């Protein structure tokens, strides 16, 4: 009957003005909003680029007192935390470095440090070997006590530990306000030849023995394969991890955005991507991996620390 | 994290 | 009538046809907006992170940063409107 | 009738669709220009990732000269021309160290101490005064104490002239020269020794001062031959502790006549009233201003006792170009 | 500078 | 023939006689000669009387200039060129009086007081301090106090700058300048009045001193507005007598901060131990040296408050003629 | 006969070998002495004349305090005896003078003074009018408290007394050790025009009223003619005495070696010859007169005082 | 005639000696008037000379001394025996 | 000085 | 003194 042509016009008239008219309505804006969002980014990158013509500079005065390591300085009177020149070897020009003279006893030579994502750690084997980043920043009074992000060269670290066995101490702070720490009585890496293999002894602290135990929230292989002790160093341009040797597809350094002592990847991943906020989904990571300043044993695989450092001290 |  | 109505019936199917193509075109657009959103979102976060790296690199320095993003609420609809794939039989 | 109305009504739902296909077409184009842009950004993403990989320039490190020598004089000989940071290395010096050289008229003055604004607490211990503290910069506008061991080893190499530059709060300058100034080793503490006061318009504070409080004042405020002392290591001639009372590291006798490492007071004139040590702990040089007037700027520099100098003129102003 |  | 042996006896005597004649001639010749000698001496008498008739030359009187004026400045204007003794005559001055003018760079400083060696006791009475005492000489190397009436009438004519020259025992010099310095008439005693302390490197002793004995010291040692007092005429703010205790004529308050008329002590440093007045009675200027250090040389001079001033350079050497 | 001629013989022999020969030996001896004596005096005056090429000088400091007369100074605080400047008239430059602030009350302005015969008083009318001599001598400390010989000008004295009547006081000391004094309540001399006539009133003292009574050891005229009151002043070059006016032979000033108020000569003759010793015969004087510092009334006509002064004071 | 010769002879010698007693007299006088005068000039030379003390750059004091000259003089003017004389042969 |  |  007539009510037979209706259900042929009661649908078409509706789809045309509902589903179709609607999807068009909605989509448009969504597409417009994007062009908007992107319009910002371009004037962003370009405003900065416009400025990155000239590099930044640090014109801060240099502290008289020096030593051969941050501890030597503390011993000589360096009691404030800032930048100083040290000279661990008589046959090697002195180099600037950030000394922590307030955390756990003091005399700590900062080897690595994250605080504001002001530097990029996705560097190659030579950059990591030679050292990259800013030791410190001018506080305005021309005294450099604001620590910047950096990684003193692995070689440098190596030499330091070969001259005298060190003890490392890791510090980290979440974006909420809390902060734990982890230390090892012994620290020392073999020479480049050995891929700067990592060897640490005796854990202690409230962070979680991620170096000798790995991500203790795992079972069997899943945990052991996240142990950093005994591992060599890797960079995006040099795979030495324990993740399938010949296979160029298994590169922890490629997937976790940083130069580290990966072993079938990690438990502790400082040097990673500096996500801002703390939490970051598995979908935001360039390779769907838990990259970024991660210290599993304390905040899981999907929390990037707001602060992370690695200090060295003899005893 | 560990790898598959 | 039995030929003007039947003929009306055809120009009726006619639209129904055009419709199915409207939907067919929209289904693909709905998928391409699912992609764009995903990359622009991504590329955004990737761009926020690289600009900071400039603070310890360039003389003067700016500073980007995220926003509201009632955008994701839009993707839910702008996409979930599966009302699209509603072809016609006969 | 409901049959003839399906004619136009429908005809409308068809005329409209045209737009919809003229719009679905629009959505496509935009989506592309977008996908085009999104790609243009991925590109702008790498140029940025890169240009921002380089790190800041340390302009201070950048201005530390490679030239060296026994002291700043040798540094001039071996090339040095402009005043600034150089690494010198005295005789028994075990590790060369950074110092500020004041190069003028072929003279390489190696600087020992300098007060300028009051940014550095000088109340420090024996190690601090022997290893050294304070700060160094491309311009002599920072405060420091080179370090007693460095001053020992330095004034040990050869004979040096010690010039002390004093500036009061009206930016008036005056000096004092002591020949063969030197410090004995830490074993003897760090005894202050000089052959004598050569000349100067500031006054001979190192030879004590008739403050007027007691006939014995000059004898008890002379620094010649005195041992060094810090707030935790008393080596004075006082029943109490001059260094701790005055919070400094100086060659205290029955205290002092010249106190270049005293507490910084802005304005010169200062009063005791505060804690309980009603004694002058400022930056004084009694042969010029008196105990309750702290100098504005101060500097102790060394120059080989075998030079020439003699060309400061002085007297009325005229001293000052730009 | 001195003392009583 | 004995009778003829006697004839030879007479004969011989005759001989003797002639011999005696020759002698008598020789005697008369002596007196003859004596007598001219005599009258020649009598001529040397009358002559010497004359040459030893003029009296000695007073070389001091001889060097007192005829030039005059209101003060030493006018004296310069009206001719005066070299420092020395001139007779000036202030306005209400009833009788002009002798003073030492220190003329330098066209400035005619009329000198009021000067301590130099300690040859003049300054413990004097009210008339002595008002009529004046001490000595004057062609060179400013004598000690005196011009006189309070003379200083009143002088600082009364016009406004004068008061410069106080202080020299310690190491021959170090320092001054202090007070503008509009003046003394009120004897009726008001001889109140010390000045507008204020202009400048100087000696210190502002007239404005009291924080001796440190009691928080009120500066207030009780300030001389501004103070009345003059001698050992027999008390006008201080003390229950006792500062002037008598300190044997002087000064503007004592609860005694003093600056005491230029105090007792002379050689060497600067001096102790009480002696009589019974365990108080500082020396020539002091507390803003420089302290109460138990008496200055070596002192001078208070006046110059019109309407003159240049600054012609002294300073800073360093090259400031000393003869 | 034989013993007759013999007589005159033996006798003649003695008068030769004794009364003649002897006399020659003696007289000859004496004449040599006189010769020698004159040799002494010859060069004793010779070397001295040489030394007088340059005059003596007094470089002594001048006392601040001053007045208009010695008494005014005493009033102002001049309590020691020495040299000071006084200014009796506002229209006359101040002049040095010796003030006696210790004898009889003090405030004495010395007008004349004898003490060591260091000055010559045989001067003329102008020398006496203008003042001649040395007021004082340096005691070594450059303070002139040693009185020298002098006579402030008669004119000066005159002016002083015309402004205010004075009282004189004479002081004298013999060579033995004693010393008297004489004073007069009033003293004043008329102007030069009047020959500076002397007028004094009321004697007192232990010396003898030689000015109003004259040499009281005389009779009638002999005494009166030795009165100095009312007499004019005389000099060797100006006779005003009372000794025969027209006769130029009668010049007391000529015979008594000094400028004084002679009247038929004198009773008191200060300003006379400074004989050294006290006594001096009438034969030693140039004109057989009693010249020299004589004060008859106390030591006769033949005794010259070792000290003699004349001080002036108002009251 | 030989004996009455020695007489005139012895007498002439006398008047010859008396001639001397005459010179000796005047000398005695001259001496007296001279012994004094030299003193007088000296006491005078003493006084006037002492006035230099306050007149010359340098002063040279002169004091007297011995008056044994007045004793010798006393004799040498009272030994007037020179007054002596003779006569012989007149009437 | 002062006379406390 | 007096005179004749
Ligand atoms: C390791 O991870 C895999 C996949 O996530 C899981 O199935 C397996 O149970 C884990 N290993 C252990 C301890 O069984
Ligand atoms: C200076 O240091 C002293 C002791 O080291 C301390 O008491 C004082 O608070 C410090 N104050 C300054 C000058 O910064
Ligand atoms: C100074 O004179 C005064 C007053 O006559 C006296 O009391 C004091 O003892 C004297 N002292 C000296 C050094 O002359
Ligand atoms: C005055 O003197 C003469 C001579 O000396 C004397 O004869 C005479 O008697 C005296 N006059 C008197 C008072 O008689
Ligand atoms: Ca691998
Ligand atoms: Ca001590
Ligand atoms: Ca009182
Ligand atoms: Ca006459």
């Amino acid at each position: 009957a007539q009510k037979e042509i209706e259900n042929r016009y009661k649908e078409v008239k509706i789809r045309i003005e509902s589903t179709v008219a609607g999807s068009l309505r909605s989509m448009k804006s969504v597409l417009e909003h994007l062009r908007a969002k992107m319009q910002r980014m371009e004037e962003a990158i370009k405003t900065q680029k416009e400025l990155c013509s000239a590099p930044c500079t640090v014109n801060c005065r240099v502290p008289v007192v020096s030593g051969m390591h941050c501890e030597d300085i503390y011993r000589n009177g360096g009691r404030t935390s800032e930048a100083y020149y040290i000279q661990p070897d008589l046959f090697s020009e002195p180099y600037k470095v950030f000394c922590d003279m307030e955390s756990h006893g003091g005399g700590w030579t900062v080897v690595q440090n994250r605080v504001d994502g002001s530097s990029n750690f996705a560097r190659d084997w030579n950059t990591y070997k030679a050292e990259f980043g800013n030791i410190a920043f001018g506080n305005g009074k021309s005294i450099c006590n604001i620590p910047g992000e950096y990684w003193l060269g692995t070689k440098t670290v190596h030499q330091l530990t070969k001259q005298h066995t060190q003890q490392v101490l890791f510090d980290m702070s979440d974006w909420e306000g809390s902060s734990v720490y982890a230390q090892y009585a012994s620290f020392r890496p073999e020479n480049e030849a050995q891929g700067y293999r990592l060897w640490v002894e005796d854990y202690s602290g409230n962070a979680g023995n991620a170096l000798l135990e790995g991500a203790t929230q795992l079972m069997g292989d899943n945990r052991t394969m996240t142990i950093h002790n005994g591992m060599q160093f890797s960079t995006f341009d040099r795979d030495n991890d324990n993740w399938n040797p010949g296979d160029p597809t298994k590169h922890c350094s490629r997937e976790d955005a940083g130069g580290w002592w990966y072993n079938r990847c990690h438990a502790a991943n400082p040097n990673g991507r500096y996500y801002w906020g703390g939490i970051y989904t598995k979908e935001q990571a360039d390779y769907g991996t838990d990259d970024g300043v991660v210290w599993m044993n304390w905040k899981g695989s999907w929390y990037s620390m707001r602060q992370m450092a690695m200090k060295l001290r003899p005893k | 994290g560990h790898r598959p | 009538y039995s030929e003007v109505l039947r003929e009306l019936e055809r120009r009726i199917i006619h639209l129904q046809r055009r419709i199915n193509m409207q939907l067919q075109q929209l289904t693909l657009l709905q998928h391409n907006i699912k992609t764009q959103v995903s990359q622009i979102l991504r590329v955004e976060v990737d761009i926020d992170v690289a600009l900071r790296a400039c603070k310890g690199s360039c003389a003067r320095y700016l500073e980007y940063r995220l926003d509201k993003e009632k955008n994701l609420q839009l993707e839910k609809a702008a996409s979930y409107i599966a009302n699209l794939k509603f072809e016609r039989f006969e | 009738k409901t049959v003839q109305k399906i004619l136009e009504e429908v005809r409308i739902l068809e005329q409209i669709g045209v737009s919809h296909d003229a719009q679905i077409q629009e959505l496509s184009e935009m989506w592309r220009v977008n996908q085009q842009f999104v790609t243009r950004l991925q590109q702008q993403l790498v140029d940025i990732r890169q240009t921002c990989s380089r790190s800041c320039q340390d302009t201070t490190a950048n201005k530390i000269s490679p030239i060296t020598g026994k002291d700043c004089q040798q540094v001039v000989d071996n090339g040095g021309k402009d005043s600034g940071l150089y690494y010198i290395k005295p005789l028994k010096a075990k590790q060369p160290f950074l110092v500020f050289c004041e190069i003028e008229n072929g003279n390489g003055w190696t600087v020992i101490q300098h007060r300028h604004d009051g940014s550095v607490n000088f109340t420090r211990d024996w190690v601090s005064y022997r290893e050294g503290f304070g700060y160094l910069a491309p311009t002599l506008t920072t405060e420091f104490w080179l370090g007693n061991e460095k001053i020992h080893l330095l004034t040990g190499q050869q004979a040096y002239r010690l010039r002390i530059d004093l500036t009061d709060w009206e930016n008036t300058h005056r000096y004092a020269d002591y020949g063969h100034f030197k410090l004995t080793p830490e074993s003897d503490e760090y005894r202050l020794f000089y052959s004598m006061y050569l000349d100067g318009d500031a006054g001979n504070a190192f030879d004590g001062f008739d403050f007027g409080d007691d006939p014995q004042d000059k004898f008890y405020t002379t620094h010649l031959g005195m041992l060094f002392s810090t707030p935790e290591r008393d080596n004075d001639k006082y029943e109490g502790s001059c260094a701790e009372q005055d919070g400094s590291g100086w060659w205290m006798n029955r205290c002092h006549a010249g106190h270049l490492n005293g507490k910084y007071y802005f304005g010169g004139n200062y009063r005791k009233t505060d804690v309980e040590f009603p004694y002058d702990d400022g930056i004084i040089w009694a042969t010029w201003h008196d105990r309750w007037y702290s100098l504005k700027m101060t500097t102790m520099k060394l120059l080989p006792m075998g030079r020439d100098l003699s060309g400061h003129g002085g007297q009325q102003q005229s001293k000052g170009n730009s």
